[PDB]
């Protein structure tokens, strides 16, 4: 088990008698079990790149192989925690050594030991029965939220020989145990996976259901769906925290995973200072979102690895939770500096680079990181369904997207949800660009709005034009003045400046904003555009002849019409209930028609 | 045609950027200049 | 894309194996013959004590159904059923429904799609909160509504559009999601349900007497704060003698507090 | 970058010989 | 407790190469192992092991390598890295940057000796940043506002006086003060003249009692360049999470910094990454930068201000581009200004304290502060747009409300950038000139300000 | 049709002999069957990714951007398996896919590509968010074995001429247009108006065609008239007196 | 290589000195000596230095302060003339200009290979720029003056009624260091300055 080091040179250790180690098979260097992988094998020698700061490790010092490559240990307790990027549980670090610090060279497992959670074993299971990798052999209650379903490891198959009874047990207490090929296996609650390697599935499935945030400006112009890859531009004046803290609240989503992938120290902390004050609903109880997330976290100045693995422990949770059943999100926080830490591993092994110093690499970490995204048929016997979907924040440089990283991305990821500081100093909030931002989804979600929405294909589409109309619009009327346009094109852009400043705004922190349920938005924007195609059939209508509508004659007969039509986003389902808030829409429809009987 | 010629180097870098705040400079300026010309324009036409 | 051939055999040999332990959940006195012949093919080779490994050669060999794609959606159906069958527990539905049912998902393009599974998760959804029913309002008239429920679906299945189980599933899911301070609302709710049921006595027999009695009590105990009056306080309380909740016990506290309404 | 990697690469060789010679 | 055991002591010097020497028969040596280097005329030397294989130490001498031999050099290792005798005594005196005192005072008795590359701070530990550090100068204090616990560094460019600025901030920086508070001054790569700048600026206006100050200088060795943050930032680490302190760390210019990594990188004969610099650097800023902020339960907290000299006055070089990707905003020392002699030279308008947004607030300073920041920035904003107006059209061309936001830039930039290098302003001072600046408007005029704020300060 | 798939999750290595076994299959089919075959190659970038990952890996001499110095040869072992061959009924076609980095056409995959393949089909941006499907700009675009295959029998004898103009005029259209975006109509010509408007009637009939709408060459050279159309039949400065006379006025 | 200071030598040394003397191809190539860029040198011993100046100098440190102002200012004046020619210019901008090309052609400017300029000893560089300056803000105050008044003394106005004490001024770099010692030239300048108060007495 033990090898020796044979010497040091900054981060990188070299070891001898390790002559059954594996390439990436993690090691314990140095007295204090500094953490690092194999990069190279020369013989019964092995190179280390340790992640932690080398300083102090001798010749001699002992070498303890793991004999897994770097892994994520799965199962109960992985709620609520912050894990650090190597699944060091800082909040068993900091209870565990009293200490402001992380300790150089942690030992802490990161599924907290003697919990002993309360366990029901598969009621189908015998002694003697069949099973196979994702078949669930019992569930743990850890939280009122997550029923914890523990499941057989992807490569494990064969004869139950035992379960344990109902009762209370930890992470490594034995739970089942079974024979193939007349070999035992005993397994707990926890299980552990190489963070790397996609957990497999029955049928990589398409994504058809919407992830809902809640945002009228994100689930009416740009839709994404479960198991879709999104991404946003990071940036201090964007607003990605109007999006991330109502995705955490208010999406149907059952597990969310946030992953700090090198944050500013500041930054850092207020994520981790915010998520334990989050609050949702459920059930008519009120719960912090810590019942339901985990935070991988890591400051600028954890070591490179710990950097660069925790967007693959990220997902590698996330695949968990998926093989679970629940429909997972993942936020990805700064993609950016994310690359940074991978070309900072390929800076000290030497590769060559690529674009911009990047590794030639970064296309296919980046593109195999977001295909383990998507729907799935999960492994084994209940043919459950579950998704990850990946939300990864991107930084491009001053605002431009040429750099690899960010381009790569932007090619990758089938959304966009292109946030503008010119929106956010104006408090536009959620401050997204309805040009730049685009969405590839909406083949596959239309199959879900056919059924269920059936109006919103036809809503989605004029709002576009409206928007696009508008902007084209504005050139003249700076080059000549709003005043000297046509008619269609003053009531166009009236109907725009209703959508933008009463539809696509959202004030999150007001009660009637605070979350916006898709058919609220479908019936905001069902008037709006019913105010529109009325608006335009009065102006073009009466186009050329004698008697002639305008804006002006609209406003001055049914002004009413557009101060109601203003006043839907203060409506609020928690005050009235859906079919109020449904008669109320269907009075406005005919409340406008009639308005305009008046004119036509 | 598309480029200026300049050979890269750090140098050509500099002098560029140094170009670029240049061109902006005028854009600004001469934009200026044509908005006030533009408000003397339309104030001609009312008048 | 896709599984390694162990994983794929040993995923053939799993739901293989599954379909019959489903078999013996659903059905424990064999009744369901329609339904047992249909998985005759997976259900030999998990009825013959095959070692896992001469299962798995006898997948390897094609000689087991082999394809997942075919044993997921049998085992899919099964599952569905199964699920259906469990969450109504306190009612046995009749062994025609059962096959009915069974055959309207059969014939179904894709069950996740389907109407059915949304239904089952409500149902679902609605029970599974109930293993935390502490005493108050909410939690009382959720185990009464969700009792109906588990009777009506035991009277009906899924797929038959009865007007009762969809509203009993609306109003359900709504008392569920309704926040727990609020006891007007949830008086009010339940209160609104019981006017809405055309049956005298909705609840009567479907739940242990104490639950009924506590159902009593709890309309009575919520009612009485809005009366000022002592003598109509008093003739109020004296309906706490009654065990099963009725519309007759609404009616006249109904009566009694608009009494008050204008005795104050 | 590639210059300097041949270049270290000899002299790695370089170092290795030399201490092979006295072997 | 101790290493009980004594020290070995080697002749066998198998090389010299460059910086290093390299022994060979050494028992058990470890990276990073602190030596003492003997010359052939017994004069001492200092060194870390740079690199460890099997019998060999390559270690790489402080001093330059000069006058070693193969025979008669002898060199001692100590069985540690280095550690810095720290303690709250290391206030009110001068440091080399290996932490030997040269103020002529004894060697510091430490309170401990704690690891130089300390540990990463737990980021569940990390909490944020609440109230504001006063700079003294106006053009941080009243539009850049500094958080106890924000990273922000003062980017500058070769000749500009970023050395005046962050002396006078060492001078006057403190709490609101609505003694506890301590800085650390660390710089690196410094020429002899501003070290003797530094040294007697601080030494002759009383701050003392206050500071702790390193000096590393142009000419002392690359290696000891590279530990001088380190101790700067340990000793800050003992003064706030030990002694509860409030601490400031002012580390003078990072571009010297990076020229010692690129060096160090060197010395391993590591293949040079990204403009020459190691592909690592992100890393080793992050390990400098991230040694700040508040912890859970403790009151003590290092705010560091580092300043950094821009390479050909380009953001986009390595040390200020993976810079800003690190701190929490960043101040601009202009040569526009400074040609124009405003001194400080603090370009209010690129300028930007990310999180003066948690230092400003009701309590922590007057509860209009926010709000008088956004109004300047937004007339001093539109003050050099008019001026850029101005420039084209000729003052007979321009509006009455133009004419203001002129008068505005002239007087803004000559009451409120201006500062001198001894006039000290507390926030207060700076609001109060704030407020003279904006009541050069009329009322309705300053549109970033809710009326209610305008109704209690507006009037003078 | 046959089917090799290396999806963005499968490791990346096979991306080198994921194209060359769709080829050593056309070959099969094609040489040996006599069977005519069209080989699509989708994400050449993604496999010049893989050249670049290995090139990185083993150390090998970089040309620009960091590619392997023998990223011809290897892309050209590919591609240079499409062809007819002498006494065999066989074809291989190939129609390879590949997305430039940040759109630059001066990028080794496509340039590469470029020098390889006879001529390019090229899409872009300025046609596609005009909803311009299928958004093929032409003026980048070639086809080096067009010139031999256009021409009698193979196609109507005007249809080379007809190309060569539609050319001529979509050019003179973009520059006519990069020129307006500066001046103005006022200091445009007449005739330089024209071409802003042929470049309209162009995208809008000639490129612009449903997903499923299948057009013949001979419609498209009747659409390419109507176009042409236009001018006055003095201003078809490519085409030949013969062929004008004969074509023009229908 | 190209003159380029961010060439790694230039760098390093720059990190290092304390003083810069940054000379810059366009001005050598129009041959102005001595080619000195006064916008990119830098001198950051000034600090020090005014103490040796406010015991012997006095007037210096104002001079210094308003004269890099007054050649900062040029630059400015001087890019917009490009696109506004002279229409945007106050009589103000028009002194600067005036006065900053006496300071760049007259003061700054120095043939060094020539007996009256091969060195220029301090008495005679500091009175050189006190005059020049002195003539700034006695012209600026003489326009100022005049700001809404019924009548203004423009920039032309001045510069034709002090066309004697312009040659004058401009003539200051004449004096030989050797043969008109420091005592002839302080008291030749004194009288510029008695003559420059009263020409510009004239209009006011």
């Amino acid at each position: 088990t033990f090898g020796y080091v044979h010497g040091v040179s900054g981060p990188v250790v070299t070891a001898c008698d390790m002559a059954g180690a594996a390439m990436y098979e993690l090691v314990r260097v140095g007295h204090s079990e500094l953490v690092g992988e194999i990069i190279r094998l020369e013989g019964d020698m092995a190179t280390i790149q340790v992640y932690e700061e080398t300083s102090g490790v001798s010749v001699g010092d002992p070498v303890l192989r793991t004999g897994k490559p770097l892994s994520v240990e799965l199962g109960p307790g992985i709620m609520g925690a912050i894990f650090d990027g190597i699944q060091r549980p800082l909040s068993d670090i900091s209870s565990q050594t009293q200490s402001i610090y992380i300790p150089r060279g942690v030992n802490v497992s990161a599924l907290s030991r003697d919990i002993k959670w309360e366990f029901i074993p598969s009621k189908n299971l015998r002694v003697g029965s069949h099973i196979t990798g994702g078949d669930i052999y019992g569930i743990v209650n850890e939280n009122s939220l997550i029923k914890h379903k523990i499941m057989l490891p992807p490569r494990s198959r064969g004869s139950v020989t035992y379960i344990a009874p109902p009762g209370n047990y930890d992470a490594s207490d034995v739970v089942l145990e079974l024979e193939f090929e007349g070999v035992k296996e005993k397994l707990s609650m926890v299980q552990v996976w190489p963070v790397r390697q996609v957990r497999p599935v029955t049928e990589k499935l398409p994504a058809n259901h919407p992830l809902l945030t809640g945002q009228r400006v994100l689930d009416a112009l740009f839709p994404c769906v479960q198991g879709g890859t999104t991404a946003i531009p990071g940036a201090f004046g964007c607003g990605k925290t109007v999006i991330s803290q109502s995705l955490s609240k208010y999406s149907n989503s059952d597990v969310i995973i946030y992953v700090g992938c090198g944050e500013r120290g500041n930054e850092m902390s207020e994520v981790l200072r915010d998520f334990p004050e989050l609050t949702m609903e459920v059930d008519g109880k009120v719960e912090s979102i810590m019942k339901r997330t985990a935070l991988v976290a890591n400051t600028s100045n954890m070591p490179v690895a710990a950097r660069e693995a925790s967007i693959y422990t990220g997902i590698t949770l996330s695949e968990y939770f998926r093989d679970m059943g629940y429909h997972v999100s993942m936020m990805a926080d700064s993609t950016s500096r994310w690359a940074e830490a991978l070309r900072e591993i390929s800076g000290r092994l030497a590769e060559m680079p690529a674009d911009s110093g990047y590794p030639a690499y970064l296309g296919a970490r980046l593109a195999s990181f977001y295909e383990r995204a998507g729907r799935v048929k999960c492994l084994g016997n209940p043919e459950r369904e579950g998704s990850v979907s990946i939300v990864g924040a991107v930084s491009p440089p001053g605002g431009d997207f040429s750099d690899p990283v960010t381009s790569a991305t932007l090619g990758i990821v089938q959304v966009f949800w292109g946030l503008d500081k010119k929106l956010a100093q104006r408090k536009h909030f959620p401050s997204v660009n309805w040009l730049i931002s685009y969405s590839k989804y909406m083949r596959a979600l239309d199959e879900y709005y056919d059924k269920h929405f059936t109006e919103f294909v036809p809503l989605r589409t004029k709002a576009k034009e409206i928007l696009q109309e508008e902007e084209d619009l504005a050139e003249i009327v700076q080059l000549v003045g709003k005043a000297s346009l046509a008619e269609t094109d003053k009531i166009t852009l009236e109907v725009a400046k209703l959508i933008k400043d009463d539809f696509l705004q959202q004030n999150g922190y007001t009660p009637y904003d605070r979350f916006c349920p898709f058919y609220k938005t479908v019936g905001m924007l069902s008037n709006m555009i019913s105010f529109y195609d009325m608006a335009r059939r009065a102006v073009e209508t009466t186009a050329q002849s004698d008697n002639k509508i305008t804006w002006s004659i609209i406003r001055e007969h049914m002004g009413e019409i557009l101060y109601k039509l203003s006043s839907m986003k203060f409506k609020d389902p928690v005050k009235d209930g859906e079919a109020k808030i449904k008669a109320d829409y269907a009075q406005l429809l005919e409340d406008m028609q009639n308005a305009f009987r008046s004119l036509e | 045609k598309d480029r200026i010629e300049i050979f890269p180097s750090r140098m050509a870098q500099t002098i560029m950027k140094a170009r670029l705040k240049g061109a902006q400079t005028g854009r600004n300026l001469l934009k200026k200049k044509s908005d006030a010309l533009t408000l003397r324009f339309r104030q001609i036409l009312k008048k | 894309g896709g599984l390694t051939s162990e994983q794929y055999h040993s995923q053939v040999v799993g739901k293989i194996g599954y379909i019959a332990r489903c078999m013996q959940t659903i059905d424990p006195e064999n009744n369901l013959k329609k339904i047992r012949e249909d998985y005759q093919d997976v259900l030999i080779w998990a009825e013959k004590n095959y070692r896992f490994e001469e299962i798995l050669e006898a997948s390897k060999s094609g000689k087991c159904p082999n394809d997942l794609d075919a044993l997921s959606r049998r085992s899919l159906i099964l599952q569905e059923l199964l699920r259906l069958v469990s969450s109504i527990s306190p009612f046995k539905m009749k062994l025609d429904l059962i096959e009915s049912q069974y055959e309207k998902m059969k014939q179904h393009v894709n069950l996740w799609k389907s109407d059915y599974h949304v239904k089952l998760n409500q149902l679902n959804q609605l029970t599974d909160y109930l293993k935390n029913a502490a005493p108050t309002p909410k939690n009382n008239f959720l185990r009464a509504m969700t009792s109906v429920l588990q009777m009506q679906i035991a009277q009906y299945g899924i797929t038959e559009d009865n007007e009762g189980i969809n509203q009993l599933f609306k109003l359900g899911l709504h008392l569920l999601a309704m926040a727990n301070e609020k006891i007007d609302e949830q008086y009010h709710l339940f209160k609104g349900y019981v006017k809405d049921q055309p049956e005298e006595s909705p609840f009567e027999g479907i739940l242990p007497a104490e639950d009924q009695k506590i159902l009593v009590k709890t309309m009575i105990d919520y009612a009485m704060p809005k009366l000022s009056s002592k003598v109509l306080q008093d003739k109020l309380s004296a309906l706490s003698s009654s065990d099963v909740l009725t519309k007759t016990l609404l009616d006249s506290i109904d009566r009694i507090v608009k009494e008050n309404e204008k005795l104050n | 970058f590639y210059r300097l990697k041949k270049i270290q690469e000899k002299k790695k060789i370089i170092k290795e010989k030399s201490e092979k010679d006295l072997e | 407790n101790y290493l009980s055991q004594p020290r070995l002591t080697y002749k066998t010097v198998s090389g010299v190469n460059g910086p290093l020497v390299i022994l060979d028969h050494v028992k058990f040596p470890r990276y990073a192992e602190i030596v003492h280097l003997t010359l052939p005329d017994g004069t001492k030397r200092s060194g870390q092991v740079l690199e460890v294989s099997g019998s060999k130490a390559v270690v790489q001498v402080f001093e330059g390598t000069s006058g070693i031999d193969a025979k008669k050099t002898s060199c001692e290792f100590t069985g540690d890295i280095l550690r810095t005798p720290v303690s709250e005594d290391m206030l009110g005196r001068v440091f080399n940057g290996s932490g030997k005192p040269i103020d002529r005072g004894p060697v510091v008795l430490a309170e401990d000796f704690l690891d130089i590359m300390g540990q990463p701070i737990n980021p569940q530990c990390r909490i944020y940043p609440e109230e504001m550090i006063q700079t003294g100068i106006s053009a941080i204090d009243g539009m850049n506002s500094i958080a106890r616990g924000q990273k922000i560094p003062i980017f500058s460019a070769a000749g500009l006086p970023h050395n005046e600025i962050a002396a006078q901030i060492c001078r006057q920086a403190g709490l609101v003060k609505k003694e506890n508070f301590a800085i650390v001054f660390a710089a690196m790569g410094v020429n002899m003249e501003t070290a003797r700048f530094f040294k007697s600026d601080f030494e002759e206006n009383g701050s003392m009692d206050n500071v702790c100050l390193f000096l590393n200088l142009a000419n002392d060795p690359t290696i000891e360049r590279i530990i001088t943050p380190r101790l700067a930032l340990t000793t800050a680490e003992f003064l706030a999470y030990q002694c509860e302190k409030h601490v400031l760390v002012i580390l003078t210019d990072m571009s010297s910094y990076a020229e010692a990594l690129r060096e160090v990188s060197a010395a391993r004969e590591e293949v040079p990454g990204r403009r020459g610099f190691p592909g690592y650097m992100y890393t080793d800023l992050a390990t400098i930068y991230e040694r700040a902020g508040r912890v859970e339960g403790r009151n003590g907290s290092i705010t560091q201000i580092p300043i950094l000299t821009m390479p050909n006055d380009d953001i986009t070089h390595p040390i200020p581009d993976l810079t800003g990707y690190i701190t929490e905003g960043q101040i601009y020392v202009d040569r526009q200004l400074h040609n124009r002699q405003i001194y400080p030279p603090i370009n209010v308008l690129p300028s930007l304290s990310r999180l003066m947004k948690s230092a400003i607030g009701e309590g922590m300073t007057r509860k209009d502060h926010a709000d008088v920041s956004n109004q300047l920035y937004a007339c001093y904003a539109i003050g050099k747009d008019v001026q850029a107006m101005k420039a084209v059209v000729g003052e007979e061309a321009l509006t009455s409300d133009d004419l203001l936001y002129l008068e505005f830039l002239q007087k803004f930039e000559k009451n409120f950038i201006t500062q001198g290098p001894y006039e000290n302003r507390t926030v207060y001072e700076t609001l109060d000139i704030g407020w003279q600046l904006l009541r050069i408007f009329p009322k309705e005029m300053l549109k970033r300000i809710p009326q209610s704020t305008l109704s209690e300060f507006y009037p003078r």
